[PDB]
């Protein structure tokens, strides 16, 4: 997977749909997943 | 096609960081990730993200999987963790406590085949 290189500084990441509170749909807690 | 989705979107450090907060959000929860084996012939899930409680069992989780793919009663679906088939009374709580990873989040896998490999 993606990893760091050299030096020290902030990090940048991507996203396809998620990203917002690592959740953006019905509801992670939703019983739909239990 | 790829394999991971909800876990592929971001790197691991992202997950570990997530569980780092989910611990302050829902301590009485069991973060897991439902996945579909490649060998399997069943339809792959839409995404791998399942936040089962610390009460739901293994035989209770599958149901959730049989919900997504809405698999018919004429099909079969078996869970697999590390290539091992856990019991039904294997409270997902005691499962995520023995199947936990550095990330913290669980990583389960279901397949229409109860085979190994």
């Amino acid at each position: 997977g993606p990893h760091m290189i050299s030096g020290l500084s902030v990090i940048k990441q991507e996203v396809e749909r998620l990203g917002n509170d690592v959740f953006e749909w019905e509801d992670d807690e939703s019983d739909e997943i239990a | 096609h790829m394999k991971s989705t909800f876990k592929s979107e971001y790197p691991f450090e992202k997950r570990k960081a997530e569980s780092e907060r989910i611990a302050d959000r829902f301590p009485n929860r069991i973060p897991v990730i439902c996945e579909k084996a490649e060998k399997s012939d069943i339809p792959e899930i839409d995404k791998r993200k399942y936040l089962v409680p610390a009460d739901l069992t293994v035989g209770q989780f599958v149901y959730v999987i049989r919900k997504r793919i809405m698999l018919p009663p004429e099909k079969a679906i078996f869970i697999f963790v590390n290539d091992t088939l856990p019991p039904t009374a294997a409270l997902m709580s005691a499962i995520y406590q023995e199947h936990k990873d550095k990330d913290g989040f669980l990583y389960v896998t279901y397949s229409g085949e109860n085979t190994f490999g």
